[PDB]
């Protein structure tokens, strides 16, 4: 009680030898203990320098945008709520990341490990041998994408070496590096999907928007209080997703056993509003989009349908069904050569039958700028094209740009409606790109950029139906799109009527696409997006006008596609089938039809479903709608 | 979430039997008579001269018929649930359960209530039910892992809890062990432990017998070894956590230096109308060392707020209260070597502020003339290159025009 | 002598209302003072970021060899 400084005083020294002893003992204690304390302090200073069912997230640098995109998508499912998340990143935790991890919602769920997938000690600390999945994600901010792809190939191999029975989810940047991680359960190549979506937007408007909404988990509750009819309908239909179910187990499609696919697709939509888009037979692995009228349904097939809710999770509407309790679709059913492009640029490039030139075009004839022996034309004006041009403003011509041209030259695309493709490249293409594209009709390149108006007028921007801007250019993250945003805005003012399609790194920047500052409507859309962001909606950018029109998309959508595949193993396959990225024999393709005044006697979308399914057996995914919005 | 319900019920049981132990000791009067159950209860007295200590007061506590049975029932249920959890979860280890120090306190405070059923005159036996409060604290720690009801808040609340168990054990221990000598009450012993653990040590109530003196010594040692651990957890939590009025204006820059800041502060606060205004600086860059010293000046400490953030994050525009700002000055960075890049950022900043706060007057400083029609919507725009070269050319026509313009656009009283 | 934890004990509360008031005052002191201390700790942390005949040495970077 003395050395604790309590000093009750019930027992106290009564003589001066004892009083002096306690005095010197107090002084000795106060001079010998602090030396021990400071030794502990020095040791402490230099020393400073869970449950089941987790998943590991291996990145090179984790930023707040990539983390929340995962957390929003991963924890949008009730099945994945008992899961915690390990982040294995060599880089020290970001300041913005630390604040979010300090939030009590994510404090217990998200574990951050500083380590490498290439050290088995750090894979041991991450409990990778027990993880439910491993997401290896490439870094897009890195200027060298071949280097970034090499690292993720090494990370995929390191995880596969350590944990062979750990499903790998790899995000690959460049197509040429995609066959090195083919062993992985799920792979997403950014460049293939970016350029296939960009090219399909030139064929079917706002395909990138349609795909983006589908691969996002949403309940269809966005803009439900909106006074505008288009916003209530637009946010409601965004809640659609792609689900799969066994036909025998499906209350949607079991009644159509032994009927044709198109018969079931029409009637399941007419009755419940589900869109049967494809099926997988039990014999094969291949998923077929719209097998057609000759295909007869069986109880063993897996049906792929678009609906607001899963069939199991729609147990209310079936009880709500019990709350209530045109020809008909039949129950039973120079000229170009058509061939495969000879020189495949990379391994894994799915061979698509395309419109091909009868003879390889010499490399001089692929240049829009310089005249050659065969032609003296120096710009798109002297060529005199019949159709409107597609101008792709890209930095370098590679295998991604190859994936932009194949969808536009495919054999099922009509040959008269072919659009000449002009590549506005910053750097001169290598001879390997030219050999891959020399067989394609009306594909040209030219040196220039979207900020150079002289080059753009030389390309033929006057008569270009589409201008696709893939141009790539920061410490503050959102400022990475600043140059692309302003360069595109410059063309939006010079050519107000031109259709410019862009890709942005951050979906937060999609509001700056076609920016009208003196515009109350677009300024009011800001408030709506903040309300949706208030209610915890992951589709908040959805009501920005450029995105809804298909003018912008982001590659961060592809991240959500890879996260969704943890719950929907068919999701990557479905998307590539729609994009044409993978070509299975007997699988359909995404198309578009115009509803003119001659088709207005078909009053409703259900009757259009009936007419298509009775004549051509096409399944309408949805409608691209346009309204008068005088600014 | 049924597992949390089970632990929540068990935590309630542990605090219930501690309170039942309290209730026993307010209704247990020793002067009436103390013994083993029925026959031969003996009255006792304390002799300060005779050093021998009678253990019958400490050994025996008079327990009511209702009180003994209800605490037997509560102990059995708590024992049942704890062994239910133990048998429910092995997780690959059958041993090592008893070496973790919660089973020892669990069984030693519970199974005596089981053995007392066999031998009736053992019903009035002392069992340290107050130490069961420690297990209640552990049952609260595991509840924090699942549901919040604030990250360090839980650690502080755990610190308060172990403070309570430390005090609670002291009061019950001191009162009981002193029931043999000087017969301390609960209220008196409670006051004794508060002035002990606070190191005040008045000494008006002090342990007069060696069992009580030794309990104080071990309680002090336990306090000095269990509290520093709780302090160190808070220190680690505190370390990792470290990494106004109306009428303000927001100042959005990419990097703020002492020259740009004072030029604004000198000009802004040269007017008497703008003295009730404070200034928010929204800059992505960490605050400059030279800037920090000036903001530490009492003159500018209350007026200038520095926010590290972007105009391109609506959360940072919310922290800056741009929807309520009187004005927003977006200023380009002239030190940056790429002025097209700097102009792109301020165009984006102007658009971000206009998107967030349409009714916020924008004051943009644009570097290059070609980028000036992108921020034309702004209320006031200054192109640096136009005015620089127009002033430079006018100096070639009219000498010192730049000087004439410079003096005019500076607020001064003509006292120089 | 109470709030300094000396506690001589020559003057002590002799009734339960006074003993309880000392207890609650000690508890109040131990919970209201650390908040003030950590406020001072916060201010001290951010605050951390002669004779005649001298000569001044103006350099751009001073190294041990030059000094
Ligand atoms: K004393
Ligand atoms: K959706
Ligand atoms: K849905
Ligand atoms: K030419
Ligand atoms: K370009
Ligand atoms: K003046
Ligand atoms: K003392
Ligand atoms: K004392
Ligand atoms: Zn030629």
């Amino acid at each position: 009680v003395t050395f604790s400084t309590v000093g009750y005083g019930d027992v106290t020294p009564k003589i001066w030898p004892s009083q002096l002893l306690v005095v010197i003992m107090i002084c000795v204690a106060l001079v010998v203990l602090p030396l021990q304390f400071e030794e502990l302090v020095y040791l402490w200073m230099e020393r400073q320098k869970q449950t089941e069912k987790h998943v590991v997230l291996c990145v090179s640098s984790l930023k707040i945008d990539l983390l929340m995109d995962f957390l929003n998508e991963f924890y949008a499912h009730p099945r994945l709520q008992d899961y915690y998340v390990v982040i294995l990143c060599p880089t020290e935790m970001d300041v913005q990341v630390r604040r979010v991890l300090q939030i009590p919602l994510w404090s217990q769920r998200v574990i951050y490990l500083q380590g490498s997938a290439l050290k088995d000690q750090d894979l041991m600390r991450a409990k990778m041998d027990n993880g439910e999945a491993c997401f290896i994600l490439s870094s897009r901010n890195e200027v060298d994408r071949t280097a970034a792809d090499h690292q993720t190939i090494l990370r995929a191999w390191a995880v596969k070496d350590f944990a062979p029975n750990c499903p790998l989810y790899v995000q690959i940047l460049k197509p040429e590096n995609k066959f090195h991680v083919k062993f992985a359960d799920h792979v997403v190549c950014e460049e293939e999907c970016k350029y296939a979506m960009l090219a399909l937007n030139c064929i079917c408007p706002a395909t990138s928007t349609l795909i983006t909404l589908l691969v996002h988990t949403s309940r269809g509750q966005e803009g439900q209080e909106s006074p505008e009819q288009w916003q209530r309908m637009y946010g409601r239909c965004s809640g659609n997703e792609v689900y799969h179910i066994r036909m025998g187990d499906s209350k949607f499609f079991r009644e159509y056993e032994g009927k044709s696919f198109t018969y079931a697709a029409f009637h399941a939509h007419k009755k419940y509003g589900v869109c049967l888009i494809g099926l997988k037979r039990e014999d094969n692995k291949s998923i077929l989009l719209n097998p057609g009228p000759r295909h007869i349904l069986a109880a063993s097939d897996t049906c792929f349908y678009i609906n607001i809710t899963k069939e199991e999770n729609s147990a209310f509407i079936f009880k709500q069904e019990e709350k209530r309790k045109i020809a008909p679709v039949l129950e039973l059913a120079v000229e170009y050569v058509k061939g495969y492009p000879p020189n495949s640029p990379y391994i894994g490039s799915s061979p698509t039958l395309c419109h091909l030139l009868p003879v390889k075009a010499p490399f001089c004839c692929l240049r829009l700028d310089k005249g050659c022996k065969h032609n003296s034309y120096e710009d798109a004006k002297a060529y005199g094209f019949k159709n409107k041009l597609i101008i792709v403003s890209a930095e370098t011509a590679g295998n991604g740009l190859y994936n932009f041209i194949v969808p536009l030259r495919a054999y099922y695309r009509s040959r008269k409606e072919l659009n000449p493709i002009v590549l506005l490249l910053d750097n001169k293409p290598d001879h390997h790109f030219l050999e891959a594209i020399c067989c394609f009709p009306m594909v040209y390149y030219m040196e220039g950029s979207v900020d150079n108006l002289d080059s753009l007028l030389q390309c033929g921007i006057i008569y270009a139906d589409n201008l696709v801007v893939v141009d790539k250019e920061a410490e503050e993250d959102y400022m990475a799109d600043a140059k692309t945003i302003v360069n595109v805005q410059t063309m939006f003012r010079l050519f107000p009527s031109l259709s410019i399609t862009t890709e942005l790194t951050h979906p937060s920047n999609m509001r700056f696409m076609q920016f009208r500052a003196k515009d109350s409507y677009s300024l009011a859309l800001s408030k709506l997006e903040k309300r949706e962001r208030e209610n915890g909606s992951n589709l908040a950018f959805m009501f920005r006008l450029p995105f809804a029109a298909g003018r912008v998309f982001s590659i961060s959508m592809l991240d959500t596609l890879l996260y969704q595949s943890f719950v929907k193993d068919y999701m990557i396959t479905i998307t590539r089938l729609l994009l044409g990225l993978d070509t299975t024999p007997g699988s359909g393709y995404l198309c578009a039809m115009k509803i003119t005044e001659g088709d207005l006697w078909i009053r409703t979308y259900g009757r259009l479903f009936q007419k298509l399914c009775s004549s051509s057996a096409e399944i309408p995914i949805g409608i691209y709608r346009t309204e008068s919005h005088v600014f | 979430r049924s597992s949390l319900r089970i632990r929540l019920f068990n935590f309630s049981l542990k605090l219930l039997t501690c309170l039942l132990y309290i209730v026993r000791v307010l209704l247990d009067d020793p002067a009436l008579g103390i013994g083993c159950w029925g026959c031969p209860k003996q009255n006792y007295s304390f002799n300060d001269s005779s050093s021998e200590i009678n253990w019958a007061p400490i050994l025996w506590v008079e327990r009511k018929m209702t009180l003994w049975a209800i605490q037997v029932i509560v102990a059995i249920i708590s024992f049942l649930e704890t062994m239910l959890l133990i048998y429910l979860s092995y997780k690959g280890n059958i041993w090592e359960q008893i070496f973790r120090v919660s089973f020892v306190l669990e069984m030693i405070n519970t199974l005596p209530f089981i053995i007392t059923i066999f031998w009736p005159p053992l019903r009035n036996l002392f069992i340290p039910v107050f130490l069961n409060c420690w297990l209640a604290k552990h049952a609260l720690e595991n509840m924090i892992n699942d549901f919040h009801r604030s990250a360090m808040f839980n650690q502080v609340l755990i610190l308060f809890c172990t403070l309570l168990c430390l005090v609670f054990t002291g009061t019950c221990g001191i009162q009981h062990l002193e029931r043999a000598g000087e017969n301390l009450s609960l209220l008196t012993s409670f006051y004794f432990c508060i002035v002990t653990f606070s190191t005040v040590g008045y000494g008006d109530v002090t342990p007069k017998i060696w069992p009580s003196q030794l309990l104080v010594v071990i309680m002090i040692c336990v306090a000095l070894v269990v509290l520093p651990l709780q302090f160190e957890e808070l220190v680690y939590l505190w370390m990792e956590r470290q990494k106004q009025t109306e009428k303000h204006v927001v100042l959005c820059v990419s990097s703020l230096k002492i020259d740009l800041l004072m030029d604004f502060l000198n000009e802004f606060y040269a007017h008497p109308r703008l003295q009730d205004y404070y200034v928010v600086i929204l800059c992505p860059t960490e605050m400059d060392v030279q800037v920090r010293r000036v903001l530490q000046i009492p003159l500018w400490s209350q007026r200038v707020i520095y926010l590290q953030g972007s105009a391109l994050k609506d959360q940072d525009l919310m922290r800056a209260k741009m929807d309520n700002g009187e004005a927003c000055f977006i200023l380009s960075s002239r030190n940056e070597v790429d002025r097209t890049a700097a102009d792109h950022q301020t165009i984006l900043r102007a658009w971000a502020v206009k998107d967030f706060a349409p009714n916020c007057p924008l004051y943009v400083q644009i570097l290059k003339p070609e980028n000036k029609f992108h921020v034309k919507f702004a209320d006031h725009v200054v192109c640096e290159e136009e005015c620089k070269y127009a002033m430079l050319a006018l100096n070639c026509i009219c000498p010192a025009t730049s000087t004439l313009i410079t003096l005019l656009v500076h607020t001064s009283r003509g006292q120089e």
